[PDB]
């Protein structure tokens, strides 16, 4: 019994010992001062905050919104910034994004850096202008059997800056809606009883926030549209959630109200005199008709355009009398579509197949020179690497082709 | 059953040993004879589940400056009552086990479970990822131990089942079973025939 | 002179604590790619080591030993405790102090210490030492000793992978096994020095 | 003087005369698309139009403002075209003497010249693709400068030309082009070269420099190794003497000079010599009926870094001075490995053919064996004289790490600097080909 | 967070802790060394002839048959104290309690040797049957441990047990089988002048031979070890004086 | 011919055939006998004459002398000793009682102490290839099996490997336990590493310490080493360490053995280890051919010198190996077979000219030491060799790395 007295206390004592050593030798050891982050040149504006936290943390609440896409976390690979002075070291996640001669300039991912010493930005070329805004919902027309239209009107009389190609940020709160309180035309609904589809719904906890690109062209004030793609489960597992943000704009209908934040964007068209040749499908007529009506109504530029569309059936198509009318008024301009289901009721005398065999055997096949010429394309994911490989086996180089793949 | 899993998939899906590289001292020690991989792995789940159950029902209070110290606290209140319960009863093993008895603290298994779980999850669920854990370490530690034993010394949990020369009989047992590099060459071989059945473990060319 | 010298050639080549008793064999056998950072973390193992080997010796034999203050008393059912706690504690320090005062040091060898706060490499050696019972300078050699032949084994490894580059292994070989292997392998190289009695 | 001592001077047949003769007729010359390092041409001719000498056929979209011109006036008569529309040759009819004049100056005048209006000249002329950058082997871009301009007066290449016979003929316009690049340079020019004497330029920076020992003394590899050692921002250029004496000619007359002076050699070859021919010539009409009968392969260039000529490929190369034809080897031997080879060239001594010193090979187009592992005998370090490690830079060639192949070199070589390598290797490796695909990597990983 | 928060929890921790493990390693103090005990006396009752299985009878059958008794090896007689307790693997490394051996006295290679040994006597009644010495030598590639049991006369064995070695589990790993052991029964430890007349045989012993037991095959290396422990433990040194004492009379 | 019927079985064995499986054994027997007849398709449109199968076999042809004297002395040792242990009528009991002796005495030689240089040679081939037919045939199955499912070709190399496994094992080495070792060496030492070319450790000797490490009663002792049953007698490297040289001697023939014998070879020990005088011979040529390593060569030299020379400066009076000078140690053991043959391997060895000095100094070294002050194994070779392959890439570290840095500074 005695041995167990003094067992208790010296053990005790020992592990007390050895915390308070610790924690004496941690106090005077880390700062617990402060550090200061420096942006472009300028004395003014200038972010201190705690050693807590990374670089998005700290740069969130100056105001200065660089893009954020994917929620962070490293993975979409836009939240990027040029630091001059020493910051933190290469991560080698940061590495799948920034190849080795970018890295030199300063390219880092401002999510994985960490502000524990005082560091010096050039952030890229005045982005300072950028807002987070809230619009009115004009309209939620049901433009395809899985696409709806989204237009906003910015208030006030203000216009986002934007160019074309370019893409905007929704946040959502935390909500809960049901596929049954959707407004699916008739015209549209007989493929979603097939599967049901009105049985899902979806809820979230905490806010979420994505990107969407715009189809409006620069010049047309006042106004943002847009084409949101319903994400349904898969169906080889459909016990899966619904798509969160793809299902809460659908949720919505006139009246209503939603946030969107600044103009962002890097799909952005070359000043040059070649030929364009603009690829598209699903919801990838977004950027398509804004890159379409930029060259020829804002720019005015003489170039040959040409765009090719793939859809499944002639319900699916839309913009139709938009294209109709401007290869009419312009004679550089030209518009093929091309169906894979075509149905009789469709009334269908037209190109049938996939959209990289119909490029490919009509116009592509006979041109004198296709590597000549500058391919934009935006489309489900093995449209583009069906329409790549095409392109890759004639010769055209990846520096002509922009590809903007939807978030991966 | 949500439990099943949570027992089973450590055992080939996530396997201490062979995935997730923590453990292997024990491993390449304790496998020559099968009465100690026994009471190892025994002590293994013992202690691993016992010191996620602990650390999750203080998951809250811990404070970040001396979590090291509150968690290896824990685990060494336990092994150490795991040492002094092995001499008084067990008392030949601990000999032939004496310092891999103490090491269990710094295994890497009871303080990976303690970090990437037992913080995180309720008490009753680290209990069982613990248990989970401790079956899938001692898969790996009797499935060597057979072997070795086997092979080394013609014998299976020290009775015999191949007759020695030495002993009348017709085999002559392998030295090298009992010796450094075969519980090398065994977990090799091992981890060869898992991820040959399992083929989502393969690791990138590169 | 000759009794600390032969402490030192046995604890470097004759017990190898790497390939002869099998410690802090999963950093060992995950951090054996570069040769560069092979050498950096043995460079972490001898000072952990040879600090932390010697200030258990002080504290077990000022406190644990049987009869250290009372007559009648032996707390030796505390060593695990009080090792791995002050073996921590010590770590930790040293990492903050590398940190804050010397900024290349800790690029250099301080980025290392969390891999080593816990390990079962100086774990083994303190426990090997308080079997043996060494003396103060004894408990530094041997320390010492055994953090260069730690460093040796891993770097030879990281040679060796490293030479590897133009292999083909297996698929289901590639990594893990191939690397158990490889050590076996060395493993059988360092039994050369067996029969000696240094 | 410098002097390697690891090497191997081949001893194949043919060696040819070095006396200059007059050529077959040509009635076809071509340009050869693959040839041009990391080049994606933009066409400027099609099918049937007709071209003057000097006028630009295509441009590189990777390399902005560098035109290929036409060296001889006629009409484009095919555009070849391979895997993936690859360009493989504009082939060019000669009919007529129709061509595009550039100013001219005096000899003294050379000198002093203005370096933009050097660059703009040789650009317009198309002569701007003599040049070649070190790392990566590519034409400079046109807004770019070097430190170093190599030239090579010398040839160590089996059965090659000898520089002293064709510059003692043109020592004026060598003298000019010298001159030339005097100026073009930021710095000094290296005159590379043997012992013998050659036209001495008399500007302050251009200097000679005498190399001695066997192949690869003569490569420009070597020169740079030794006297301006290269790295990725330290670039410097190379070109030969045949390209200096037309830049002579071109910047004394205002034409451009279209004329190459070309060994014609090897084992099949009757009267091996020097012969004069077009820059692109036809190498299927300048070898007519000049070659025993059987089967034969045609190479553009040396035998140990050469272009095989066959079909849309079968023109003289930019870069190359000789033609060289050998026999093929495709004959099925009992036992033929375990032979006493008193007919067997080697490095290692383990045939009889080396103890019959001053002995000279018919070596055909054979692969002495089938695809191995590397097993290092020591036989890369026997013939590459640079201060590298040969064994582990092939390996890690071999291996793919890109990143320990610059650290250990990579970027001072060219494929002709592996020519040896490649010959000796007894698990008959091709170290060109990995080179070139680990300075891709290299080079597009920015 | 709070310093206040933080030493309290690990205060109570540190107590809820230490009650446990402080608790537990008291309590079972003795159990641990009646375990580490049980263990000799089996060794001592199987080299003594004696059956015995379970903790029961090994502790009835050693308590009533074997006496420890502790012999000072310079003069070879008696000496009173704690036998049964006595540690002299741990008094030989003691100072004072020790002696150095001079390279030429050191013929097993031990270097080091107490001042007074354990032995132990089997006795029937009351009279001594026989007494176990025990001996260690070094061998190839450790220190080995036996018990020789000897009867009256002090020179014929009655037995060998080897309870401690680390040699090569087939070559010289031997020194345990039991058909080698079986060998040294009714061997004589000296001869007609009383000096160590034990051979370690290489290459077979002759049948009948009353000073020579086979020795390992493949193994000189132990068996030399064997030679040397035997040739040191029975002479001036070792148990030499004892064994004449017991030679004489009066175990 | 010949040619005829292998060109016209070729359609068998292309994909779809009837044997289209056993490809990788047609493709082998078809190059074996005939050249590929391929041609150069890319550049340096010359190849030179070398491959691997003119290395393999001049590495094998180089054995030839030191296999056959080691069968001769084989013969002749266990003549001797059995003559030595019994006569009359135990003689003919113990010829008949061992097929390598009536199969010795049946094929025409004689088993009597008057016996010449040809029935000697016999009863040494009765020992020797048993072991390599039983080496090279279960080291095939594993390289033909390895090719098969990976879809490789076989490759010369392991006809190097075995001849090297069955002339470094005791005359006496049970078959069950040399096909272990082949399977040991070949599997786990070389295949799992992707082939020839592409291991890191000697794959003869990986399969000579399973041997050592795992049944070591039956490659160690006084019992193994001389083909006579029930004889018993020590080697040199053993006897220097009991009694030193004053204890050098044949208890077969009561002689003392000499300086010249122990260099010509009329010793006991591993098949074919004893002549240094035709592994020299062998040696010289391979050198001479550029396929061994003089600098290797050279390095163990050096090392084995300087150590032993210091050992004999310090002396000691208790150990008799440090009075052994180097002339002694270059003689005895498998010192000679491994400097010349199993230190040059290629693959193992390190691949710059300033590594190859340190290596063969590590191996000299470390033979020297486990020699002297190992108590336990008679010799080192095998076990320094081994370790060396070890150290083999660091000493390649150290020179590139010195490189690199000579590169950086603009002078290389
Ligand atoms: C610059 C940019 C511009 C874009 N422009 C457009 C545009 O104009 N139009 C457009 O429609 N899209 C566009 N996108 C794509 C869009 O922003 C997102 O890709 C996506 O639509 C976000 O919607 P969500 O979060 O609701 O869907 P998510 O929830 O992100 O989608 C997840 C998908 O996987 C399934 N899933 C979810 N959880 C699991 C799980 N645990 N296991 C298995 N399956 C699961 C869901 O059923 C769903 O199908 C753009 C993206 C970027 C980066
Ligand atoms: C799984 C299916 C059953 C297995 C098959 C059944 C068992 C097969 C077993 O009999 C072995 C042979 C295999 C060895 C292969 C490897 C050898 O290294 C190849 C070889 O000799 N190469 C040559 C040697 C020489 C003569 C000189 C260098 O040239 C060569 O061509
Ligand atoms: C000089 C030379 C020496 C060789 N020595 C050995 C040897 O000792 N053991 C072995 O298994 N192979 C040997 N080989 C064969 C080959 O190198 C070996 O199979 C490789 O290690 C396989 O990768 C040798 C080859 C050459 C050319
Ligand atoms: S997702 Fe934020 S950086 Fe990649
Ligand atoms: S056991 Fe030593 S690190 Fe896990
Ligand atoms: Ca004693």
């Amino acid at each position: 019994m005695s041995t167990i007295i003094f067992g208790v206390v010296m053990f005790t004592l020992i592990i007390l010992a050895l915390v308070l050593v610790i924690l004496f030798a941690k106090s005077k050891l880390v700062p617990t001062g402060d550090i200061t982050i420096s942006i472009n040149g300028d004395p003014e504006k200038a972010i201190v905050t705690q050693p807590g936290g990374k670089l998005l943390t700290a740069l969130a609440g100056a105001g200065v919104f660089v893009s954020s896409a994917c929620g962070g976390g490293g993975s979409c690979g836009q939240c990027r910034v040029k630091i001059k002075s020493g910051g933190g070291d290469i991560l080698p996640t940061e590495l799948d994004h920034i190849s080795k001669g970018e890295a030199r300039e300063g390219e880092r991912l401002a999510c994985q850096v960490a502000v524990k010493a005082d560091m010096d930005l050039e952030l890229p070329e005045e982005i300072f202008g950028v807002k987070k805004w809230e619009c009115t919902v004009i309209s939620n027309d049901n433009k395809a059997t899985f696409i709806k239209e989204l237009k906003l009107a910015i208030p006030d009389g203000e216009s986002v800056p934007f160019r074309a190609g370019g893409y905007i940020q929704i946040e959502a709160p935390a909500h809960h809606v049901k596929y049954a309180d959707f407004d699916v035309p008739e015209k549209y609904r007989g493929d979603w009883d097939k599967f049901n589809l009105f049985r899902y719904e979806s809820k979230v906890d905490e806010p979420i926030i994505r990107a969407y690109s715009m189809a409006n062209y620069p010049e047309e004030f006042g106004i943002i549209m847009l084409n949101v793609r319903i994400a349904t489960p898969p169906p080889n597992n459909p016990n899966v959630p619904p798509g969160q943000m793809s299902s809460y704009i659908w949720s919505l209908k006139a009246g209503d109200k939603c946030t969107i934040s600044g103009p962002f964007g890097e799909f952005f068209a070359k000043d040059t005199d070649a030929e364009m040749v603009f690829i598209g499908g699903g919801a990838g007529m977004a950027p398509m008709r804004s890159h379409i009506f930029d060259q020829l109504k804002r720019l005015k530029s003489k170039r040959k355009m040409s765009y090719w569309y793939g859809a499944r059936s002639k319900r699916e198509m839309f913009y139709v009398e938009d294209f109709d009318g401007l290869a009419a008024e312009n004679d550089n301009f030209v518009w093929h579509c091309a169906l894979s289901d075509p149905q009789p009721e469709d009334n269908w005398t037209g190109y049938t197949g996939f959209i990289h065999n119909v490029l490919y055997e009509n116009y592509l096949k006979d041109h004198e020179a296709p590597e000549d010429c500058e391919y934009y394309m935006c489309g489900p994911p093995m449209m583009n690497a069906a329409v790549i490989n095409m392109l890759k086996n004639l010769g055209v180089e990846e520096e002509n082709i922009l590809l903007d793949d939807f978030g991966g | 059953k949500e439990l099943k899993k949570s027992v089973l998939a450590p055992v080939l899906d996530n396997n201490p040993i062979a995935l997730q590289v923590l453990g292997v001292c024990s491993a390449l020690a304790v496998t020559t004879k099968l009465e100690t991989a026994f009471v190892m792995t025994l002590a293994v789940m013992f202690v691993t589940a016992l010191s996620n159950f602990f650390v999750s029902l203080i998951r809250n209070h811990i404070p970040n400056s001396v979590r090291i110290i509150v968690q290896m606290a824990i685990i060494a209140s336990l092994v150490i009552v795991v040492d002094q319960i092995l001499k008084a009863y067990l008392y030949d093993i601990s000999k032939q086990l004496s310092v891999f008895v103490g090491l269990i603290i710094t295994n890497c298994i009871v303080m990976g479970r303690a970090e990437a779980f037992a913080m995180k999850s309720e008490p009753i669920p680290s209990f069982i990822d613990g248990i989970g854990n401790g079956l899938g370490y001692g898969f790996v530690l009797m499935t060597v131990g057979f072997f070795r034993e086997l092979l080394g010394s013609g014998k299976l949990f020290g009775l015999e089942v191949l007759p020695l020369i030495s002993n009348g009989g017709w085999y002559q047992p392998n030295g090298l079973m009992l010796l450094a590099p075969s519980a090398f060459f065994l977990i090799g071989f091992m981890i060869w025939a898992i991820r040959t059945f399992k083929p989502e473990q393969v690791e990138a060319k590169e | 002179m000759e009794h600390y010298i032969s402490l030192l050639v046995k604890s470097i080549f004759i017990e190898n604590m790497a390939l002869s008793f099998f410690l802090g064999m999963c950093t060992f056998l995950a951090v054996s790619k570069k040769v560069k950072t092979s050498f950096g973390l043995g460079i972490a193992v001898i000072v952990v080591l040879t600090i932390s080997v010697p200030v258990n010796n002080l504290v077990y034999n000022l406190v644990l030993k049987p009869d250290a203050l009372v007559e009648g008393v032996d707390l030796s059912f505390l060593n695990f405790i009080t090792f791995i706690g002050v073996i921590a504690a010590l770590v930790q320090i040293l990492e903050m102090i590398l940190d804050r005062f010397f900024p290349p040091l800790y690029n250099a060898l301080g980025i290392f210490l969390p891999l080593i706060t816990v390990n079962c490499a100086i774990f083994g050696g303190v426990s090997f030492m308080v079997q043996r019972d060494y003396s103060f300078a004894e408990s530094v050699v041997y320390g010492f000793g055994s953090g260069v032949g730690w460093m040796l084994a891993i770097v030879a490894l990281a040679g060796i992978r490293e030479k590897m580059k133009y292999s083909d292994v297996p698929p289901g070989l590639r990594g893990l096994g191939i690397t158990f292997i490889t050590a076996g392998l060395m493993a059988l190289g360092f039994m050369s020095f067996s029969g000696v009695q240094l | 003087m410098i002097t390697i001592k690891k090497g191997l001077d081949l001893p194949i047949a043919g060696t040819p005369s070095q006396v200059i003769s007059d050529g077959k007729a040509i009635k076809k010359v071509a340009l050869l698309g693959e040839e041009y390092v990391g080049m994606r041409p933009t066409m400027h001719v099609r099918v049937g139009d007709e071209v003057k000498k000097a006028q630009i056929l295509f441009e590189d979209k990777k390399n902005p403002g560098v035109k290929f011109t036409s060296p001889v006036s006629g009409k484009v008569v095919e555009i070849n075209r391979g895997a993936k529309r690859v360009l493989q040759s504009v082939v060019i009819e000669v009919a007529g003497d129709d061509q595009v004049t550039f100013d001219k100056f005096e000899a003294n005048q050379l000198a002093s010249l203005n370096r933009d209006a050097i660059k703009t000249q040789l650009v317009e002329s198309g002569l701007w693709t003599a040049f070649r950058t070190r790392p990566f082997s590519k034409v400079p871009a046109i807004d770019s400068t070097s430190e170093a301009i190599f030239v090579t007066a010398m040839d160590t290449n089996p059965l090659a030309a000898e520089p002293t016979v064709v510059i003692n003929e043109q020592s004026e316009a060598f003298v000019a082009g010298l001159d030339v690049l005097s100026a073009l340079t930021t710095g000094k020019v290296y005159v590379c070269k043997k012992g013998t004497s050659l036209p001495r330029s008399q500007q302050p920076n251009v200097e000679e420099h005498v190399f001695d020992g066997p192949h690869p003394a003569g490569l420009a590899g070597t020169h740079m190794h030794f006297l301006y050692p290269v790295s990725a921002d330290h670039v410097a250029w190379s070109i030969n003497y045949q390209d200096v004496i037309a830049v002579g000619q071109l910047f004394l007359t205002g034409e451009l000079y279209t004329q190459r002076v070309v060994s014609l050699a090897g084992p099949v070859v009757n009267k091996p010599r020097l012969v004069r021919t077009v820059m692109g010539a036809s190498l299927e009409q300048l070898v007519d009926s000049e070659i025993m009968p059987g089967e034969v392969r045609i190479i553009s260039g040396s035998v140990l870094s050469g272009t095989k000529a066959t079909g849309p490929h079968a023109y003289l190369g930019r870069y190359h001075l000789q033609v060289s034809v050998l026999r093929e080897g495709r004959d099925k031997e009992l036992f033929g490995w375990a032979m006493p080879g008193k007919n067997k060239f080697s490095v290692t001594r383990s045939f009889l053919g080396h103890l019959f010193k001053g002995q000279v090979y018919n070596m055909t187009t054979t692969t002495n064996g089938s695809d191995r592992s590397m097993v290092p005998i020591g036989n890369y370090e026997k013939v590459m004289p640079l201060d590298m490690e040969p064994t582990l830079l092939l390996r890690d060639l071999c291996a793919g790490d890109s990143d320990s192949a610059v650290r250990l070199g990579a970027l001072e070589l060219d494929e002709e600097d592996l020519a040896l390598c490649t010959f000796v290797c007894p698990g008959k490796y091709e170290y060109g080909q990995l080179l070139r695909e680990c300075l891709d990597k290299i080079e597009k990983e920015g | 967070d709070s310093i206040k928060k933080t030493l309290f929890v690990v205060i109570a921790l540190s107590l809820v802790c230490s009650i446990i493990v402080s608790a537990a390693a008291v309590g079972l103090r003795d159990k641990q060394k009646e375990n580490a005990a049980l263990d000799k006396q089996s060794k001592i009752l199987q080299v003594a002839g004696i059956e015995a299985k379970g903790s029961k009878q090994i502790v009835e059958l050693f308590n009533k048959s074997i006496e420890p008794r502790l012999v000072d090896f310079n003069t070879g007689d008696f000496v009173e104290g704690d036998a049964a307790n006595y540690d002299q693997r741990k008094a030989a490394k003691e100072a004072s309690e020790s002696i150095k051996l001079t390279a030429e006295q050191d013929k097993a290679k031990i270097q080091r040797r107490a001042n007074v040994g354990v032995v132990y006597l089997v006795k029937d009644g009351d009279k001594t049957s026989k007494v176990i010495l025990p001996v260690h030598g070094n061998g190839l590639w450790s220190m080995m441990y036996a018990f020789v049991a000897v009867e009256t006369d002090g020179n014929t064995v009655s037995g060998l047990t080897y309870y401690e070695q680390g040699e090569t589990p087939g070559l010289g790993g031997e020194v345990e089988n039991p058909a080698w052991r079986a060998q040294w029964v009714g061997k004589k430890l000296f001869d007609e002048n009383h000096k160590p007349a034990i051979k370690i045989v290489k290459g077979g012993a002759p049948q009948g031979s009353e000073h020579g037991v086979d020795g390992l095959s493949g193994a000189t290396l132990t068996s030399n070890g064997v030679q040397n422990t035997f040739d040191f433990w029975l002479g001036d040194m070792g148990f030499g004086p004892f064994l004449t004492k017991v030679r004489d009379g009066g175990l | 011919g010949l040619k005829k019927f292998l060109e016209d079985i070729e359609h068998h064995f292309e994909p779809g055939g009837k044997h289209e499986k056993w490809f990788a054994l047609y493709e082998a027997a078809a190059t074996l006998f005939y050249t590929p007849g391929l041609v150069t398709k890319r550049s340096s449109h010359v190849r030179d004459s070398v491959d691997l199968k003119r290395i393999m076999i001049m590495v094998w042809l180089a054995v030839f002398p030191a296999m056959f004297w080691g069968m001769y002395n084989a013969g002749g040792q266990a003549i001797a000793a059995l003559n030595h242990l019994y006569s009359g009528d135990q003689l003919a009991a113990i010829v008949a009682g061992n097929w390598h002796y009536w199969l010795t005495e049946m094929l025409g030689g004689t088993m009597s102490s008057d016996a010449g240089w040809g029935s000697k040679m016999l009863l040494g081939a009765t020992y020797f290839l048993p072991i390599y037919a039983t080496v090279f045939i279960v080291g095939g199955f594993w390289e033909v099996l390895f090719c098969m499912v990976r879809k490789h070709e076989v490759n010369e190399g392991f006809f190097v490997t075995s001849i090297l496994f069955a002339l470094i094992v005791p005359p006496t080495l049970p078959l069950w336990q040399a096909a272990l070792g082949i399977t040991f060496g070949v599997v786990v030492a070389k295949e799992v590493f992707g082939g020839t070319g592409r291991n890191f450790l000697n794959p003869a000797l990986a399969g000579r310490a399973f041997l050592f490490f795992a049944y070591p009663a039956q490659i160690s002792g006084d019992l193994v080493w001389t083909a006579a049953d029930g004889y018993s007698g020590a080697t040199a490297l053993s006897q220097w360490a009991q009694g030193g040289a004053g204890a050098l001697i044949n208890n077969a023939t009561g002689q003392t053995i000499t300086w010249m014998d122990a260099f010509i070879g009329n010793i006991p020990g591993s098949i074919g280890e004893v002549s240094t005088l035709a592994l020299m011979i062998g040696a010289a040529f391979i050198v001479y051919m550029g396929i061994a390593s003089w600098r290797i060569i050279g390095g163990v030299m050096i090392g084995m010198i300087l150590l032993s020379t210091l050992f004999n400066v310090i002396g000691s009076d208790t150990n008799a190996m440090f009075n052994m000078p180097w002339h002694w140690h270059l003689v005895l053991g498998g010192f000679a077979f491994g400097m010349f043959f199993m230190a040059t391997d290629p693959v193992s060895a390190s691949f710059t000219n300033s590594g190859k000095w340190a290596y063969g100094i590590l191996i000299g070294v470390m033979c020297v030491l486990i020699r002297v002050v190992n108590p336990a194994y008679p010799e080192g070779m095998m076990l320094a060799i081994l370790f060396a392959n070890l150290f083999a890439p660091l000493f390649d570290h150290v020179v590139v790395e010195r490189n690199i840095k000579r590169r950086l500074a603009r002078y290389g």
